[PDB]
């Protein structure tokens, strides 16, 4: 076989090892999740807007009292009007008070005002992958390896917890002091226990299924890893043109062209991942993570390594300090106005 | 090879 004896034993080992963890990371999440105010505005100086989004922002604060620093995101309550929006944003607090991985974005406070709904994470200054790689152009297969293994990890945690990201691209990784990833913005993370039917995502990451109006499960995440991979390896995405109309034709079309310089290992890979017959797409198989975690292109990858970040990162951003926004683009600054009147209540009563 | 190179936003029912 393609294993000897010794390493099948030690592959197998380690995947019973991976069902041990799941299963208390399971009973963990479930004790936050079944029984999860923590802060007010003027608790905090806001410096920076770090990004920007339809229905708010993301700022970095300071914390007044400890001098900490954090990334506060602010939705507008009357912006969240579409019935989508609403119960999407209760998905994402909910989900970020009770997950705990080293590669999710961990949430330290949540409130809101008349006018806002607040949740302040810790800040990770490193910056966007998005901007890393538009400035470098694209990343070295082994440098794109390195990423994909933590979102591997990430979506492994995840669905074992019922839980859908929906959300992949590199706008949403962070790089830490580290240079490993922390992914943020669960706005359309979703407790999922078979199927789901929102109409949701970016255009380029978009699996077809959820174009063509079928309901779809946690596998939606494992073709938006090919996209994911792709960009990273080529600086565009695989299904790339100027407006979503023409995106979601070439989603569904069954058809992705790869650069010269890609390795056959990587593109075997993305074609398993990048796969519009639900039958056969890798992650969506009875193997499950496994057809991903062993696949040729991840050979040289350490999955225990990568968890305890043990592994050296292929790069390390620069920190000048606390507080320093230098890895970060810059953004129209916008006063924070509150309402002398509650808006929308009712409808964020569990907020 | 025409295609969006700044950042992309979610899209939340279409
Ligand atoms: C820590 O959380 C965030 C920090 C930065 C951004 C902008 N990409 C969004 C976030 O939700």
């Amino acid at each position: 076989g393609h294993m000897g004896n010794a390493a099948a034993a030690k592959k197998g080992s380690e995947q019973e090892s991976v069902k041990e963890f799941l299963a208390k990371a399971k009973e963990e999440f479930l004790k936050k999740w079944e029984s999860p105010n923590t802060a007010q505005l003027d608790h905090f100086d806001r410096i920076k807007t770090l990004g920007t989004g339809s229905f708010g922002r993301v700022m970095l604060v300071k914390h007044k009292e400890t001098g900490n620093h954090y990334a506060m995101k602010i939705l507008d309550k009357q912006k969240v009007v579409k019935l989508k929006q609403i119960e999407h944003t209760l998905n994402e607090k909910r989900i970020l008070q009770a997950v705990n991985f080293p590669f999710l974005v961990k949430l330290e406070f949540s409130f809101k005002d008349n006018s806002n709904l607040y949740m302040v994470m810790e800040y990770v200054p490193g910056g966007e992958m998005f901007s890393h790689l538009r400035r470098i152009g694209r990343f070295s297969e082994p440098h794109a390896r390195f990423y994909a293994a933590q979102i591997v990890l990430t979506f492994e945690y995840l669905h074992s917890l019922d839980l859908i990201y929906r959300d992949l691209k590199p706008e949403n990784l962070l790089i830490d002091q580290q240079g490993y990833i922390q992914v943020t913005d669960f706005g359309f993370a979703k407790r999922v226990k078979g199927r789901t039917w929102t109409l949701c995502g970016t255009p380029e990451y978009l699996a077809p299924e959820i174009i063509l109006s079928k309901g779809y499960n946690k596998a939606v995440d494992w073709w938006a890893l090919g996209v994911l991979i792709y960009e990273m390896a080529a600086g565009y995405p695989p299904f790339f043109a100027d407006q979503p109309i023409q995106i979601y034709e070439k989603i569904v079309s069954g058809k992705v062209r790869f650069p010269s310089h890609f390795s056959s290992d990587l593109k075997d890979l993305l074609r398993n991942l990048l796969q519009v017959d639900l039958t056969k797409r890798f992650g969506n198989l009875k193997n499950g993570v496994n057809d991903i975690k062993n696949h040729k292109w991840f050979a040289t990858t350490d999955w225990i390594a990568i968890y305890q970040r043990k592994v050296e990162a292929p790069f390390i951003p620069k920190f000048k300090g606390p507080g320093d926004t230098s890895n970060f683009d810059d953004y129209e600054e916008e006063e924070i106005r509150v309402s002398i009147n509650e808006k929308c209540g009712k409808e964020f009563t569990e907020f | 090879a025409a295609g969006r190179t700044g950042r992309r936003q979610a899209i939340h029912d279409i």
